[PDB]
RNA sequence: ACCCCUAUACCUUCUGCAUAAUGAAUUAACUAGAAAUAACUUUGCAAGGAGAGCCAAAGCUAAGACCCCCGAAACCAGACGA
RNA sequence: CCGAGCCUGGUGAUAGCUGGUUGUCCAAGAUAGAAUCUUAGUUCAACUUUAAAUUUGCCCACAGAACCAAAUCCCCUUGUAAAUUUAACUGUUAGUCCAAAGAGGAACAGCUCUUUGGACACUAGGAAAAAACCUUGUAGAGAGAGUAAAAAAUUUAACA
RNA sequence: ACCUCGGAGCAGAACCCAACCUCCGAGCAGUACAUGCUAAGACUUCACCAGUCAAAGCGAACCUCAAUUGAUCCAAUAACUUGACCAACGGAACAAGUUACCCUAGGGAUAACAGCGCAAUCCUAUUCUAGAGUCCAUAUCAACAAUAGGGUUUACG
RNA sequence: GUUAAUGUAGCUUAAAUUAUCAAAGCAAGGCACUGAAAAUGCCUAGAUGAGCCUCACAGCUCCAUUAACACCA
């Protein structure tokens, strides 16, 4: 029912983090925080990891 | 603590009552639930007199359970409202009834009909 | 038929009693539900534990419970009480021993 | 362990001790916490920060690993840029 | 085992068997007013308090309120919520009517009476106005608790007050660099005839306030004494130290306190000028030193402590090498 | 000497054995605690010790002092047997 | 002697299992528990022993510990002399009965399972004999003395 | 039938506390995406492993829920990370039946036989008068119960 | 879990753009009536979110689903 997807930052690159979402929504796009740039940057999903 | 004089200083459920026929037992005689039907063809005259008997009861500590309404009949619709009253003493019975008599605005009829 | 129930004890309760000297960050009392509420210089964790914020001496007192108005459960319990009713809860305070610092002579300029 | 080897006649060391623990020359053993890279998505950030820590061992755990290693792993190691160089000496004990 | 209560338990006299007939708090604010009042009543258990502790005046006022409520321009401005109140008359009426009493608790809060007269209170009945001249245009007034920098208090202030012999006094209640009890005075103008302050007897000439750097915020109070008879009395700081309590004890039979004005002083750059040029000594600089952080006894085997445990017990963060 | 009074063999195993639990006729002879780093004790020398190697932020070298006996059914390899 | 011959070799196979483990004298010394293809075992803790360092340990008084019984915890005094830390390890982790609070069973068991406390596995006197009830503990000689616990009491039916 | 985790009772008031004891549940879901980094002091499921809480500080802004879970092995991935109803839940590896052809080491720690404990079951004796015995409690039998005794039985330990 | 294909009228086949037709149901017609045979209409968001052009029409985007793959102790 829930998917564990990884979210790669669109800027301040290389930094991924994992979140949950449902199977039945669209791709998540988030305003997370990068510790590389030290700003809040966009994160767009690139891969699912585990169907949970 | 139990062994201390301050035992039960913080208890509170005995101050909260968390959870009918005509009650005339030996001297303390009181009614059961009452209903007060007020029918008029004005929604303005029926809604506003439903407030005043509720304001008259609240000022005399008389318990009002429901204050709902029954729907209209298309004669022109007659609006009817029910005001549920419980508990009148012997001295209160004539006095509480006669003020609602002595405040009926314009052609609205009273009722002391009961439940079911 | 009755399976389960082999849970151990939580070992909760008061770790630092009345009158004990307690440094900042010492857990005073771990609880499951709100048995003791925090008082002066005593904080609450996520799991309702009571830790101390200053260095001092622990005192247990009884004072009037006035809940927060956004706490709609307790406010709806407050407004059912009769007109003279006052609630009480056991509070845990820390009486701070040291002062927060002195003025020391550095240098005569 | 092998208390007396069949080729030389010495103690061997358990090599599973070496790939897991770090001995400081004061006598403390330093280890990583178990599960520090397992199932990080279901852990709170406070719990994840506890796992990313080098923690010391018990008294009996330190005496068990001291028997499991020879005296080669109990010597002064004057490395160039050891990050654990400041932790080998023990300052300011009152036993 | 049960022990009976010592005094009356709460929620006991109001306790009944009927809970429907008893009227309730329907609200949160009705409960809180009863809650705040109950916390201030003394109780027989342990609480937070134990450890952390004429006829003409009414006839004139009823006539005056009936006329201010008769102008329809007033009831049009108050109803349309555009009404204002001029503060200048309210300030002048406050100092005459109840300003003595509000100035009393301000000196109780600021710790004047427990440092001036060892807990003995009085009421500043005489509304004195102390004001320091700044530049030439404006002048900085000294109310009860105000902040006046020592650059604004270099010269003596222009004291003016509406009354009819008097002594005036100033004490820096915590300016002492040596003793915790005593206080440095700044000027004592005694036997003042009526309202003219310049005619008074200077027995101590005006020192500007000198609070040391980093030593906090001082308080300096203007004592105005009602006086009947004149009495003969008596840059070195050993002459400026005295205590107000055993000074007033010598003259309480002939002289009673009658006003208050106290202000606050921080360091400024002009206190360098006072300490060096006219006091002729080095200035002292104090800093707020916090107590050292508590660390427990260092264990041999600090089990399950992080690797930064050993850093809390060393003092030099430079690598030592021992015998090598 | 006995008569009198007192006294429920021993070992092992056990919650607990006079136990009707084990073992043992008895004599003579034979028959069972082997060792490590670390600590401790005692010396030598000492910011150095050690007769190369090794250890050293009082250490280091040397000594002393702790680790049993009998018993399977089996398993495998190679011979020897109709 | 055949569910897989016999002999030699690996072989002093292995055994958490049974049996055995040899001079003298003294001293300290008994029962929380957790994990485990583990409950016939072991590892860690607890208890125990030795050596060392230090400063408190035990007993405790007011006050104090929550709402939906007996007591304990905390605790200065006081009575006392021990405890904690450090270093080095072994062994016990297959208990019994009695008193008390309960659970299971039949408000059966010399029954089973927890808890609080005794006693026993340690001597002696008693309850006849007697591990567990009662008296009593620190050791030897005496042809002295005072004591402790300590011995079951009961015999009854006329009637106007 | 069960094996892990959690709530309540036994376990009434600090903690703890068994049981093939009594009752309820859990192996998730939802909302955020600073559910960022760091760090004093502590708690701790009676060890360890893991589990908890947290001031200050940096940086910004102006988690709920009791349980809701799973170690190591260095590889799958460029990295960050992710992977077991390993549910026998401190986890070997995915390895079953059967033995009366059986063997060995042991155990009265543990069964069958017997002794013993116990007396639910069984047997017996009195108390009580309901009722049967035409009428009539007691010639005879006897319901509901009660108080004793025995130690044949089936059982239990 | 990964690779691979799949998506239809009331349901399935097909058509290489456009969408054909046999069942299903809607009546009427022959029969005393009811099933068949005709003679007629209808029923397709071509599973879809946007349209580069115009798209069953074809690539992303996709939500269901169908087979293989469900290593390595
Ligand atoms: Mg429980
Ligand atoms: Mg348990
Ligand atoms: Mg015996
Ligand atoms: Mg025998
Ligand atoms: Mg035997
Ligand atoms: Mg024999
Ligand atoms: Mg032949
Ligand atoms: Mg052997
Ligand atoms: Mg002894
Ligand atoms: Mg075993
Ligand atoms: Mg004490
Ligand atoms: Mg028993
Ligand atoms: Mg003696
Ligand atoms: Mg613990
Ligand atoms: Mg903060
Ligand atoms: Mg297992
Ligand atoms: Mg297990
Ligand atoms: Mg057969
Ligand atoms: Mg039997």
């Amino acid at each position: 029912k829930n998917i564990l997807v990884r979210m790669v930052s669109e800027a301040g690159t290389g930094f991924c983090f994992n979140t949950k979402r449902n199977r039945l929504r669209e791709k998540l796009t988030l305003l997370h925080y990068d510790p590389v740039v030290k700003q809040r940057v966009l994160f767009v999903e690139k891969k699912k990891i585990r169907s949970l | 603590y139990k062994t201390k004089p301050t035992h039960g200083i913080g208890k509170y459920k005995h101050l909260i009552k968390a959870e009918v026929r005509a009650i005339n037992l030996g001297t303390d005689y009181e009614y059961g639930v009452l209903n007060i039907h007020l029918t008029a063809y004005d929604m303005t005259l029926a809604e506003s007199y439903a407030q005043y008997v509720h304001n008259l009861c609240n000022s005399l500590s008389i318990k009002v359970e429901e204050s709902y309404a029954m729907p209209t009949k298309t004669i022109l619709t007659t609006h009817e409202r029910v005001v549920q009253i419980s508990g009148l003493s012997a001295t209160f019975a004539e006095i509480f009834l006669e003020i609602i008599q002595s405040s009926l605005p314009e052609g609205v009829r009273l009722s002391v009909k009961e439940h079911t | 038929k009755n399976l389960g129930g082999k849970s151990s004890g939580r070992r909760q309760g008061i770790k630092k009693m009345e009158g004990h000297y307690v440094h900042a960050g010492n857990i005073i009392a771990t609880q499951r539900h709100f048995r003791w509420h925090p008082g002066a210089h005593v904080g609450v964790g996520k799991n309702k534990c009571l830790y101390a914020l200053e260095e001092g001496i622990v005192r247990y007192t009884k004072e009037v419970y006035v809940p927060h108005p956004r706490n709609t459960e307790a406010v709806d319990l407050i407004t059912r009480l009769p007109k003279g009713a006052v609630l009480y809860k056991t509070f845990v305070h820390v009486v701070p021993a040291k002062p927060e610092g002195t003025f020391k002579l550095v240098a005569m300029l | 362990l092998t208390y007396f080897s069949a080729r030389k006649g010495k103690r061997k060391t358990v090599k599973a001790v070496i790939d897991r623990f770090l001995r400081l020359h004061c006598g403390l053993w330093v280890r990583r916490k178990a599960g520090y890279k397992k199932k990080l998505w279901k852990k709170t950030p406070a719990r994840k920060k506890r796992l990313r820590e080098f923690v010391f061992c018990n008294k009996t755990q330190s005496k068990l690993l001291d028997k499991m290693t020879t005296s080669f792993w109990k010597r002064r190691n004057w490395y160039v840029d050891d990050p654990y160089q400041k932790y080998h000496d023990r300052t300011n004990l009152k036993v | 085992r049960r022990t009976p209560p010592l005094g009356p338990m709460p929620n006991s006299d109001i306790d009944l068997s009927n809970l429907e007939r008893l009227e309730k708090y329907r609200s949160f604010d009705r409960y809180r007013r009863r809650a705040e009042q109950e916390a201030q009543a003394p109780h027989w258990w342990r609480t937070y308090r134990e450890y952390f502790g004429r006829t003409q005046q009414l006839l004139e006022r009823k006539q005056a309120i009936q006329e201010l409520r008769a102008n329809v321009e007033e009831e049009r401005a108050a109803r349309l919520r555009t009404a204002s109140v001029p503060l200048d008359a309210v300030r002048a009426e406050w100092e005459r009517t109840c300003g003595p009493y509000h100035k009393q608790r301000l000196a109780e809060y600021y710790g004047l009476y427990r440092d001036l007269f060892h807990g003995a209170t009085f009421v500043p009945r005489v509304p004195l106005h102390v004001a320091y001249a700044v530049g030439e245009d404006d002048l900085m007034p000294v109310y009860c608790g105000n902040e006046v920098t020592p650059t604004e208090a270099a010269q003596a202030p222009e004291v003016t007050y509406e009354a009819e012999l008097w002594t005036l006094l100033l004490t820096s209640l915590d300016g002492h660099l040596l003793e915790p009890d005593a206080e440095y005075l700044h000027w004592l103008l005694t036997n003042i005839p009526g309202n003219r302050v310049a005619e008074g007897q200077v027995t101590c000439p005006y020192l500007p306030p000198f609070p040391a750097r980093g030593s906090g915020i001082h308080r300096l109070a203007f004592l105005l004494f009602k006086q009947d008879q004149p009495i003969d009395f008596s840059y070195q700081l050993a002459q400026r130290t005295f205590r107000t309590f055993d000074f007033y004890k010598k003259h309480q039979e002939t002289m009673t306190p009658a006003g208050l004005s106290f202000f606050q002083c921080r360091w400024d750059d002009s206190v360098t000028y006072i300490f060096h040029q006219l006091l002729d000594m080095r200035e002292p600089v104090f800093e707020f030193v916090r107590p050292p952080p508590y660390h427990p006894k260092q264990k041999r085997f600090p089990h399950r402590q992080p690797l930064r445990y050993l850093d809390r017990y060393r003092d030099s963060h430079e690598p030592t090498y021992g015998i090598y």
